[PDB]
RNA sequence: UGUGGAACGGGGUAUUGUAAGCAGUAGAGUAGCCUUGUUGUUACGAUCUGCUGAGAUUAAGCCUUUGUUCCCAAGAUUUGU
RNA sequence: ACAACCAACUUAGAACU
RNA sequence: CAGAUCUUGGUGGAAGUAGCAAAUAUUCAAAUGAGAACUUUGAAGACUGAAGUGGGGAAAGGUUCCAUGUGAACAGCAGUU
């Protein structure tokens, strides 16, 4: 007897590889057509993590107008390019596409997706349609009229920059993000003005907004059911090994089923993080990113030294509270909540007081090299 | 070739191991002509084989 | 237990069987720790307890009259290091616990040594008898 | 042009740290090899007895961690349109400096 | 929103950096990281390791 | 053939803790010679002090680079509304 | 009763570091 | 003869699968050769560390000893040994 609950939840299985790196939204929130047009996602990647000290503003807590240290995840997100629409019916079985139109011109980042060999290719992806649009400007028209009166449902094709990053990648990666406004018109009149135009994160989300994290998971190989399913580890005295599960299954049914632990995959795997707060939009061209209204450090939001194994963020940035899916300089899908947030917790406003640059590169004590200067006075390779 | 025998020969003829032997690399043909007792004498005192000295084992910290 | 209000979780560095000194003047030396309230229901899991809890104890060493006997104690010192809200990761020299009533009021007089606030906070008896807060 | 001579600095820490202790030698004669072959585009690299001497000179797993090579890029008595490497090793203070073209 | 000083090694103490030690005797030590620490309940006494600014300071380093 | 890659080098960032060598009578003392000594000449001496926040390592799953030297514009297989 | 060296290993203690 | 866990012989699926992982460890160059990770030579790095992986014997074996050739079979990989 000895009754004790699962090890591991039935709901994220099976527990393979996911099909995809980039990840991809299952569920976009629902449209409200009285809303000014608006994107209701976003594409970043993970730069790191860093500390934040801020003064708590709950009412009935113990650390009320107190400080507090969280960790917090900084997520470059330059701005995105949009060069696509994509309209979608309502058939009885489910969303259909309709008609795609896509940009004059593409840029070679969101061209190399096409590709796998992109050198040694003619690179002649988007030659014909260029020429179409350059010489005809009525299909182009015509099926923008078509997803303005049918397809309910409307979506742009954005591509990262992916060249802003300092990355080594040079393929971009391409995304369908719907518009969540109103009069399907104005959806699609709102993406072609924005064909070949670049929208920016805070047009997207805003300070202190709840959203969603959506990335596949740090790869982890096979596993045993000790680490994979966080079963029991077995007596030392057992014999032929310890970590696995004792009882894989009873007498009939005279089969394994399915809810019994095994090894196996137990990383890469394609996860939904709900209610991240947005801690801070800062923008790449100002001086001041990581400085706050009580620390006036002229600093930006990088450690000393660099990220470790991304580099330095010189683009758009939100940073996020907690943890997200996925290691250092995966891409990530921003989404907008599907839920109300009436909560005191996640409706109350997020001022920052300092935030760490020390290097991540280890035990690292300076959050500037003027301070790391100051510290250390003039050292031997400094005098000479 | 195969200079075994003249090895053994020569760790006989100087009364040392094979260990301490040393056969010219550059007079293989030469040496493996011998095949006697008396032609590794005669490699012996042309200096094609000679008796290689004892590794170094100093007792000077010992005596310290 | 309804003295002070609710307690932020902290790291149990105290399991039962741990034999933690006596920082009051009841005559006790050697707490020895039997159960720890608030404990739920989880296979294996030794019920531990970290300061400010209000672990059950024995008497090992001491005066005769407090031993074979079982009497309510809370934690006032952990050697585990715990973090605060403020980021801020503490511990002590050695474990200590203080003798007390199922309402929380000390059978002793008086601490010795210094006390953890998150205990005193939770406990204002404790906090009246002790020094040193941290 | 194909005959050439060029010093080089190999750093074979990079090369050699997660390696076994009993094969940290062997491996940095195989990648030596490799390092030869891929900057000198020919296939057969033969290393001097001496450089197999230096890189054994401290055991067989305490490799040093840089190591100043002399790739010679050279005809063979074999046929005359072949190009093999020959690798040597040499004696500076300071291994770290820059790759050099010598004559 | 004050930075400290670390009681062993002597350099700047940022929140969430080192641990706290309280002894017995109801003195709060602050240590930057766990060599300073380790070297603390080793009983490495701060003056005499050449890294540490109270060494510095007692040895005229800087001027 | 390119806002190209690679191998080194430089800088930053980190780990450890002050490298070798030289000099100092600082050093518990010890042993020989003579002008016989409030810095003695001569020699040894665990250690200590100054060059020295030195030296070494620093991607191998750190960052950056305008520096130096090379390399690539190849080859094989399959694919038709 | 003195005594010029050669050839020996132990035991105990002190200072310094 | 279809049986007798039948007799003798041959041959299958398992299957190019289990496996060929104790005894610290090999590397470079040359010679030979059609063929070299295993042969020989030289150099380096190592081990047995004198109750040895050294030098001899008793019992037992019987030519395994030595030289010159060979690489059909054996040396569970290879072979110029």
């Amino acid at each position: 007897k000895f009754e004790q609950p699962r090890h591991g939840s039935l709901g994220f299985l099976p527990r393979k590889r996911a099909s995809r790196q980039r990840g991809k939204v299952k569920a976009f929130p629902k449209d409200d057509a009285s809303k000014p047009v608006h994107l209701t996602a976003f594409l970043g990647y993970k730069a790191g993590m860093t500390h934040i000290v801020r003064d708590l503003d709950r009412p009935g807590s113990k650390m009320h107008k107190r400080e507090i240290l969280e960790a917090v995840t900084v997520i470059e997100t330059p701005p995105m390019v949009v060069v696509g629409v994509v309209g979608y019916v309502e058939t009885p079985r489910g969303l259909r596409s309709l008609t795609t139109v896509w940009a004059e011109h593409l840029s070679e980042e969101v061209k190399r997706r096409f590709y796998k060999n992109w050198f040694k290719s003619k690179k002649k992806a988007f030659t014909k349609y260029a020429k179409k649009y350059a010489e005809s400007t009525q299909s182009i028209n015509r099926e923008l009229e078509r997803i303005k009166k049918y397809c309910s449902v409307v979506r742009v094709l954005a591509h990262t920059q992916i060249r802003k990053t300092p990355l080594a990648q040079k393929k971009a990666h391409l995304m369908e993000i719907q518009v969540n406004g109103g009069s399907v018109a104005d959806k699609v009149e709102w993406a072609r003005e924005h064909f070949e135009k670049t929208v920016d994160i805070k047009s997207t989300f805003e300070q202190n907004e709840m959203i969603d994290v959506i990335g596949v998971t740090r790869g982890k190989g096979n596993e045993g059911t000790t680490a994979r399913w966080g079963t029991k580890r077995l007596p030392r005295k057992t014999h032929r090994g310890l970590r696995k599960v004792a009882c894989i299954g009873a007498w009939h049914p005279a089969n394994v089923q399915w809810t019994v632990a095994r090894a196996g995959n137990a990383g890469y795997m394609h996860r939904t993080q709900l209610n991240s707060k947005i801690y801070r939009i800062g923008a790449g061209d100002d001086a001041k990113n990581a400085s706050t209204d009580f620390d006036a450090t002229e600093k930006r939001i990088t450690p000393m030294g660099g990220f470790v194994r991304y580099g330095v963020v010189e683009n758009d940035f939100v940073m996020l509270n907690g943890a997200t899916p996925g290691p250092v300089k995966r891409v990530l899908t921003l989404r907008k909540s599907l839920l109300t947030h009436t909560s005191r917790k996640a409706l109350e406003p997020v001022s920052l007081k300092w935030i760490d640059t020390a290097s991540k590169f280890g035990h690292g004590r300076f959050q500037t090299p003027a301070e790391a200067k100051q510290f250390l006075g003039t050292l031997k390779k400094d005098v000479a | 070739a195969n200079l075994r025998t003249q090895k053994r020969l020569a760790a006989s003829v100087l009364k040392c191991g094979k260990r301490k032997v040393w056969m010219d690399p550059n007079e293989i043909s030469e040496i493996s002509n011998a095949n006697s007792r008396q032609n590794i004498r005669k490699l012996v005192k042309d200096g094609l084989v000679i008796r290689k000295p004892n590794l170094m084992h100093s007792r000077f910290r010992i005596r310290k | 237990g309804a003295a002070s209000g609710t307690k932020y979780r902290m790291t149990l560095g105290l399991p039962v069987q741990a034999i933690m000194n006596c920082a009051d003047n009841s005559g006790a030396k050697n707490l020895y720790i039997v159960s720890v309230f608030g404990t739920g229901a989880r296979l294996n899991r030794l019920p531990a307890a970290s300061c400010g809890d209000m672990v059950l104890a024995t008497v090992k060493k001491g005066k005769p009259d407090l031993r074979k006997k079982i009497m309510p104690a809370i934690v006032v010192r952990q050697r585990k290091a715990w973090r605060r809200k403020d980021g801020v990761y503490l511990y002590f020299e050695d474990n200590a616990g203080v003798i007390v009533n199922p309402k929380g009021e000390m059978k002793g007089s008086a601490i010795t040594g210094p006390v953890a606030k998150e205990c005193a906070d939770l406990w204002p008896r404790i906090a009246s008898n002790a020094g040193t807060v941290v | 042009n194909q005959v050439v001579t060029r010093d080089y600095t190999i750093h074979m820490h990079k090369r050699l740290y997660g390696v076994s202790f009993k094969k940290r030698a062997p491996r940095a004669i195989k990648e030596i090899v490799a390092f030869a072959q891929k900057h000198m585009q020919t296939k057969e690299v033969r290393v001097d007895p001496s450089l197999n001497k230096e890189v054994w000179k401290r055991g067989i797993r305490n490799v040093p961690h840089r190591l100043r090579l002399r790739l010679s890029r050279k005809r063979s008595d074999e046929d005359d349109k072949a190009l093999y490497t020959y690798v040597q090793a040499v004696d500076v203070a300071n291994p770290k400096m820059e790759t050099t073209v010598v004559e | 929103m004050k930075v400290e000083v670390c009681s062993f090694s002597g350099s700047k103490v940022y929140p969430g950096a080192g641990r706290l030690f309280v002894r017995g005797d109801n003195k709060v030590f602050r240590f930057v990281n766990k060599k300073s620490e380790s070297l603390f309940l080793q009983r490495k006494n701060p003056r005499r390791l050449s890294w540490t600014v109270l060494y510095r300071r007692m040895h005229k380093k800087g001027i």
